[PDB]
Formats: C-alpha cells, sequence, structure tokens
C-alpha cells in the first residue's frame, strides 16, 4: 500500500507520518460497503439481474 | 538486491543474474526506516 501510494503521487514523508490514520480510512471504506450490499450497490443489482 | 556467497549485489529484474553494484543500475531515494543500513560494504 505504501509504494501505492508513492506512485500515484503521495510523496513518502506525508506517508511515513500518517501510517494509522490512513489505515483506519482504508478500513473504515471496506466496512462501509459491509453493510451496503442491496440496491445501493448497483454492481449488486446487476448480479440480481 | 541479493547477497550472495561468491555480498549484497545488484540482478535484473527478469533473471537470477549476478552483478556487481554500480551507479548505472540504481537510482537515488529518500530514507526510510522500512529496510537495511551496512556501513563497510558501500556501493559507489
Ligand atoms: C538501518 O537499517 C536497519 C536494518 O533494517 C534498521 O533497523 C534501521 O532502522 C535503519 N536505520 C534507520 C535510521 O532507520
Amino acid at each position: 500500500i505504501f509504494y501505492r501510494l508513492n506512485g500515484v503521487g503521495i510523496t513518502q514523508q506525508v506517508l511515513s507520518e500518517n501510517q494509522k490514520l490512513i489505515a483506519n480510512k482504508f478500513n473504515q471504506a471496506l466496512g462501509a460497503m459491509q453493510t451496503g450490499f442491496t440496491t445501493t450497490n448497483e454492481a449488486f443489482q446487476k448480479v440480481q439481474d | 538486491f541479493i547477497k550472495t556467497n561468491n555480498e549484497w549485489s545488484y540482478t535484473g529484474s527478469s533473471f537470477y543474474a549476478p552483478e556487481p553494484i554500480t551507479s548505472l543500475n540504481t537510482k537515488y531515494v529518500a530514507p526510510q526506516v522500512t529496510y537495511q543500513n551496512i556501513s563497510t560494504n558501500l556501493p559507489p
């Protein structure tokens, strides 16, 4: 993930000082989609279709 | 960077190629705690 952030245009410094908060942001991003497995997820709708 | 037994040494990204370390195969980079450090076998 860190090297990915380096590639996409985020410098080594800010990721080197903000590991945990971006980690928690990644975690809540992954968790929010869990309960969203409904009509709001268009791909879920397309699979049901 | 792969260490042999005949030392850390350069190899290509697609073959097990044993080669020494020069400046013509690497770039510079910022400090980072997440890797290794040497004090006597210094690459040029
Ligand atoms: C130098 O490399 C060692 C081995 O990985 C590491 O433990 C150490 O933290 C590095 N030095 C610095 C200043 O990060």
